DNA sequence: CATCAGAGCCCCAAA
DNA sequence: TATAATGGGTCTGATG
RNA sequence: GGGG
C-alpha cells in the first residue's frame, strides 16, 4: 500500500554481488558487447539491431517493440528471421551468439544487483522538486549507463563508477523536470549559483544582500540589472487553487459585452464609408491599412493589383481619406471612437 | 585467464584438471545434457519435453524449462521451469476484460439465479446488473482501462500572467507533467531493455500518476506541490462537492445586473 | 490570437481553416483553446480509478475479483495467470486466473536454486556436476536445502 | 466581491425561489444572458443599447466546461435531439 | 465490523 | 566518465 | 476572522 516500502522489499530479494561475481558479470557483459561487434562483421547486419534481437530472446516474449534508432520494426516475425539467420552459422561463428546471449543475461543481473546503491544515493536528493521514487527511477537510468561503460579491467569496484552516472542522472532530472516552466540546465546552474552566493553574503552580512552586493560577488559581467532579470525568470508559478486565488483573476482575453458592442459598431459605422467612396477607392485602403490580409501592403505591392504605380495609388488613397474626412464633421460619428 | 598476461595459469605439460575450494556451491534444479558437435539451441530459450537441443537432433530435453548453454563444460543445462504467462498491472486486466463474452456470462449467471441459499441469488444479480449494463449500452468492459489518456483543453487549466507579471497556473498541469515524465521515462526504460524490477516500479508509478490526475487522494497518499500540504486539485475534486462544478457553477452562478446594499 | 498563426505568416480572416506550414497552427477563433482536446498515448495501459475504487468495484465484480485482488494485480504485488502452459505449484497444476506471489512466479518461470557459501579454504565434500539429495552434506559445515545439479562457482585452487 | 466590481451570487436557494414562482424566463436569463452565455450576454447588451428586446439565450459556457471536463475523465457526454442524433454544442469547433 | 461520503445561505476585508 | 560507496522519513449513516 |  506504500510504493517506497514495496520497492524497498523487491530490491532486497536480489542478493548483493561478491567481488568475484561482480567481476564475472561485468566480464561476461563486456565480452557479449564484443561478440556483437564481431557478429555484425560476419553477418553484415546492423550492430544495434543484432543486440536488440539478442535482448528480445533473453528477456522473453513479454517485451517486443520498435526501438527508435533501429530501422526494421521488431515484431516476432522479424526477430525469428534474424534468430534463424544467427542459428544458420558454423560452430566457430555461431559461438558468438551464445556469448552475446550470456552477456545480456549477465547485464540484467548486474543492474538488478546494484539497485540498492541507487536508493541510498537518491535518498539525499529528497525535496528538490522530485519525489523519492522519481529520484530512484532517474538514478536507475544512470545505472543502466554505468553498466554499458564499465571497464572491469581497470580493477575498480563497480560501485565507484556507477555512483558517477547515478549522481549525473539524478542531478539532471532535478534540473530538467522540477519546474513547471522548464529552464535550460545551464541556466539552472547559474540560478543556483546566485542562490548559493546570496546566502553566503547574507551569512556574513547579518542581512539580505542587495542586488549590487550579489553582482559584486558573482564576478565580472554581472551588474545589478542581470541579477534582477535572472531572478525575474527564476520565479516559479503560483497555484490558481491556492486558498481561491484564481477567483480574483479577471479574464482579459475574451472581449467583454461593451467591447464586442463597440467593435461591432465601429465596423457598422465604417462600412458606411465603403459606400460613399467607391469599390476600388474603398479597397486600396483595405490593403494599405491591412483589412484583408492583416499586413500593411505598401503602395508598391498594391501597384500589382490595379496596375497603377506608387503615385496614382497615393492620390487613390489620399482621395479616399480626404473625401472621408469631409464625411466626418457632417456625420460626427467616429470622434468618440478612441 | 587474468587481467594481464602474467598470472595466467598456462598448462606446462599434458595432464588433467581438478577443482577444489570453491567460493560457494550453487545447487540447481536442472537437467544436464552433454553434447559433441554443434548445439542448435542458444542460452535463454524455452523448451519442453521432446525439443531438439544439440548434435543435429540426437540429444533431446526430458523436462520443461530454460536453456543455459555452457561452453566451459560443453553441456546444455535445462533449468526446470514452465513457459507460464502471468502478468501484472492493467495490462493483465485489460486482457481479461477483452476476453469476456458478456452473452455467455449472462447465461451462466442466470443459470445460477435458480440456486437457493439467499447469498448466491443475490451476488449473481449484482454481477448480472453490471453485465446487462454493458450489453444494453454497447460499451465494452475493456474501456475502463485507459490506453490513450485525454487532455483537457488548455484554457480550462490556464497558465496566465497576473498583475505582478508573475504566473498563476492550474493544478492540472502539474498532475499532467507528473504523468508525462513517468510515461516518457517508461518509453525510454523499455527501449533500453531495463530489468523487470525497474520496469514494474515504473508501471506502478505510471498507475499512481493516472490516479492522481483523475481522483487525487482516493487511493494512497495525495500528491502535493512541495513545501505545502495542500492536495493538488484533481479532476474529481473539480467536479464534485459544494465547491465543485455542478453546485458552484451550474445550479447557481454569479450574475450581472445586480447589486446589494444595506436595507 | 483570433485568426492568426504562431509565427505570424497568416494573420486575418481571409485565411480560415488553413494550417500554416512554417508553424503548423490553424487560423480560427482562439476560443477553441477551450474546446480542443489533446491526448497522451500510454506506454502500457492504466486502469481508470473510478472503475477500480468505486465500491463494489465495477471491474472487480465483473471479473469475480476481490478488492484486495484488484489492488494486488493493478499495483504490482501479485501476478494473475492468463495461461499456465502446464505449470504446477506445490503439486496442484496452475489454474488460470490464479494469483502468484513473486516467489511462486520465479519458481515457475525461472526454476529454483540456492547458493551456500563455504568458509574460506574449507574444501567441498562433493564435486562439480553431480546430483544431490535434499539434506545431503556439501561441505563440513554446509548441507544442501534441495535437490538438483551442484555447481562450483569460483575454485580458488586448481 | 465589491472590490472586483463583482456580481451577486444567485445560488442554489435563489434558483429554487425562481422555480417555486415558476418564473421560467427570469431564471433562464439568470443562467445565461446575465452570467456566462458569452454569445447571449454580448447580444443582450447590444440589444439594450439599441432598444431591441433581449435575444433568446444560447448555451452557457459553464456547461461546455462541464462537457470538456468529463471528456478529460474518459467519459463521453452527448447532447442529442429527439431522434437520438448527436447535437453539436461546440458549433463544429471541436471536431476534425 | 471496515471504508467512504455527507455535514445551511449570502456578504465583507485580507491575501 | 573510475578510491569506495548497495533497503526511507468528530459524527452519523449506508454498504461489503 | 467580522456581518445578517
Ligand atoms: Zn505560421
Amino acid at each position: 500500500s506504500d510504493p517506497v516500502r514495496q520497492y524497498l522489499h523487491e530490491i532486497g530479494q536480489v542478493p548483493l554481488l561478491t567481488l568475484e561475481e561482480e567481476v564475472e558479470l561485468a566480464r561476461k557483459v563486456e565480452e557479449g558487447m564484443e561478440a556483437i561487434k564481431k557478429l555484425s562483421e560476419i553477418t553484415g547486419l546492423d550492430p544495434d539491431l543484432i543486440r536488440e534481437v539478442v535482448r528480445a530472446k533473453i528477456l522473453g516474449s513479454a517485451r517486443v517493440r520498435h526501438i527508435p534508432g533501429l530501422k526494421e520494426t521488431l515484431d516476432p516475425k522479424t526477430v525469428e528471421e534474424i534468430d534463424q539467420k544467427l542459428k544458420s552459422l558454423p560452430k566457430e561463428h555461431k559461438r558468438y551468439l551464445h556469448i552475446a546471449r550470456e552477456g545480456e543475461a549477465a547485464r540484467q543481473h548486474l543492474i538488478e544487483a546494484n539497485l540498492r546503491l541507487v536508493v541510498s544515493i537518491a535518498k539525499k536528493y529528497t525535496g528538490r522538486g522530485l519525489s523519492f521514487l522519481d529520484l530512484i527511477q532517474e538514478g536507475n537510468q544512470g545505472l543502466i549507463r554505468a553498466v554499458e561503460k564499465f571497464e572491469y579491467k581497470r580493477r575498480f569496484k563497480f560501485s565507484t563508477y556507477a555512483t558517477w552516472w547515478i549522481r549525473q542522472a539524478i542531478n539532471r532530472a532535478i534540473a530538467d523536470q522540477a519546474r513547471t516552466i522548464r529552464i535550460p540546465v545551464h541556466m539552472v546552474e547559474t540560478i543556483n549559483k546566485l542562490s548559493r552566493t546570496a546566502r553566503q553574503l547574507q551569512q556574513e552580512l547579518g542581512r539580505e544582500p542587495t542586488y549590487e552586493e550579489i553582482a559584486e560577488a558573482m564576478g565580472p559581467g554581472w551588474d545589478a540589472k542581470r541579477v534582477e532579470e535572472t531572478l525575474k525568470i527564476a520565479q516559479e508559478p503560483v497555484s490558481l487553487e491556492t486558498p481561491f486565488y484564481g477567483d480574483f483573476i479577471p479574464d482579459e482575453h475574451l472581449p467583454s459585452p461593451v467591447d464586442a458592442a463597440t467593435q461591432s459598431l465601429l465596423s457598422e459605422e465604417l462600412e458606411k464609408a465603403l459606400s460613399k467612396l467607391s469599390e476600388r477607392e474603398a479597397m486600396v485602403l483595405k490593403l494599405r491599412k491591412g483589412l484583408i490580409d492583416g499586413r500593411e501592403h505598401t503602395l508598391e505591392e498594391v501597384g500589382a493589383f490595379f496596375g497603377v504605380t506608387r503615385e496614382r495609388i497615393r492620390q487613390i488613397e489620399n482621395k479616399a481619406l480626404r473625401k472621408l474626412k469631409y464625411h466626418e464633421s457632417r456625420t460626427r460619428k467616429l470622434r468618440d471612437f478612441l | 585467464a587474468a587481467i594481464d598476461p602474467e598470472e595466467e595459469v598456462i598448462a606446462e605439460a599434458e595432464g588433467v584438471v581438478h577443482l577444489h575450494e570453491p567460493a560457494s556451491i550453487l545447487v540447481v534444479k536442472a537437467r544436464v545434457y552433454p553434447f559433441e558437435d554443434d548445439v542448435e539451441v542458444s542460452t535463454g530459450d524455452r523448451v519442453a519435453p521432446g525439443d531438439v537441443l544439440a548434435d543435429g537432433g540426437k540429444v533431446k530435453s526430458d523436462v520443461y524449462g530454460r536453456v543455459e548453454v555452457d561452453l566451459v563444460r560443453n553441456v546444455v543445462r535445462v533449468v526446470e521451469s514452465y513457459d507460464i504467462d502471468a502478468r501484472m498491472g492493467a495490462e493483465a486486466i485489460q486482457q481479461l476484460l477483452k476476453e469476456l463474452d458478456l452473452e455467455a456470462l449472462e447465461k451462466e449467471l442466470l443459470e445460477e439465479m435458480k440456486h437457493p441459499s439467499r447469498a448466491r441469488r443475490a451476488k449473481a444479480r449484482k454481477r448480472l446488473e453490471v453485465v446487462r449494463a454493458f450489453l444494453d449500452s454497447g460499451n465494452r468492459p475493456e474501456w475502463m482501462i485507459l490506453e490513450a489518456v485525454p487532455v483537457l483543453p488548455p484554457d480550462l487549466r490556464p497558465m496566465v500572467q497576473v498583475d505582478g507579471g508573475r504566473f498563476a497556473t492550474s493544478d492540472l498541469n502539474d498532475l499532467y507533467r507528473r504523468l508525462i515524465n513517468r510515461n516518457n521515462r517508461l518509453k525510454k526504460l523499455l527501449a533500453q531493455g531495463a530489468p523487470e524490477i525497474i520496469i514494474r516500479n515504473e508501471k506502478r508509478m505510471l498507475q499512481e500518476a493516472v490516479d492522481a490526475l483523475l481522483d487525487n487522494g482516493r487511493r494512497g497518499a495525495p500528491v502535493t506541490n512541495p513545501g505545502s500540504d495542500r492536495p493538488l486539485r484533481s479532476l474529481t475534486d473539480i467536479l464534485s462537492g459544494k465547491q465543485g462544478r455542478f453546485r458552484q457553477n451550474l445550479l447557481g452562478k454569479r450574475v450581472d445586473y445586480s447589486g446589494r446594499s444595506v436595507i | 490570437k483570433d485568426y492568426e498563426c504562431a509565427c505570424g505568416k497568416y494573420k486575418r480572416q481571409r485565411f480560415e481553416g488553413k494550417v500554416c506550414e512554417r508553424c503548423g497552427v490553424e487560423v480560427t477563433k482562439s476560443i477553441v483553446r477551450r474546446y480542443r482536446m489533446g491526448h497522451i498515448e500510454l506506454a502500457t495501459p492504466a486502469a481508470h480509478i473510478w472503475f477500480v475504487k468505486d465500491v463494489p468495484s465495477k471491474i472487480g465484480t465483473l471479473l469475480d475479483l476481490s478488492a484486495t485482488e484488484l489492488e494486488q494485480v493493478l499495483y504490482f504485488s501479485k501476478y494473475i495467470v492468463l495461461d499456465p502452459k502446464g505449470a504446477i505449484l506445490n503439486g496442484v497444476p496452475v489454474e488460470k486466473r490464479q494469483l502468484l506471489t513473486d516467489e511462486e512466479y520465479r519458481e515457475l518461470r525461472y526454476g529454483k536454486q540456492e547458493t551456500y557459501p563455504l568458509p574460506p579454504g574449507v574444501d567441498a565434500l562433493v564435486k562439480d556436476g553431480e546430483e544431490v539429495v535434499k539434506g545431503q552434506e556439501l561441505a563440513p559445515g554446509v548441507v544442501s536445502r534441495l535437490d538438483g545439479v551442484a555447481l562450483y562457482r569460483f575454485p580458488r585452487r586448481v | 466581491g465589491k472590490a472586483q466590481f463583482g456580481g451577486q451570487r444567485f445560488g442554489e436557494m435563489e434558483v429554487w425561489a425562481l422555480e417555486a414562482y415558476g418564473a421560467a424566463h427570469t431564471l433562464q436569463e439568470m443562467l445565461t444572458l446575465k452570467s456566462d452565455d458569452i454569445e447571449g450576454r454580448n447580444a443582450a447588451y447590444e440589444a439594450i443599447i439599441k432598444g431591441e428586446d433581449v435575444p433568446e439565450p444560447s448555451v452557457p459556457e459553464s456547461f461546455r466546461v462541464l462537457v470538456k471536463e468529463l471528456q478529460a475523465l474518459a467519459l463521453d457526454v452527448q447532447t442529442l435531439d429527439e431522434k437520438d442524433n448527436p447535437v453539436d454544442i461546440f458549433e463544429g469547433l471541436a471536431s476534425k
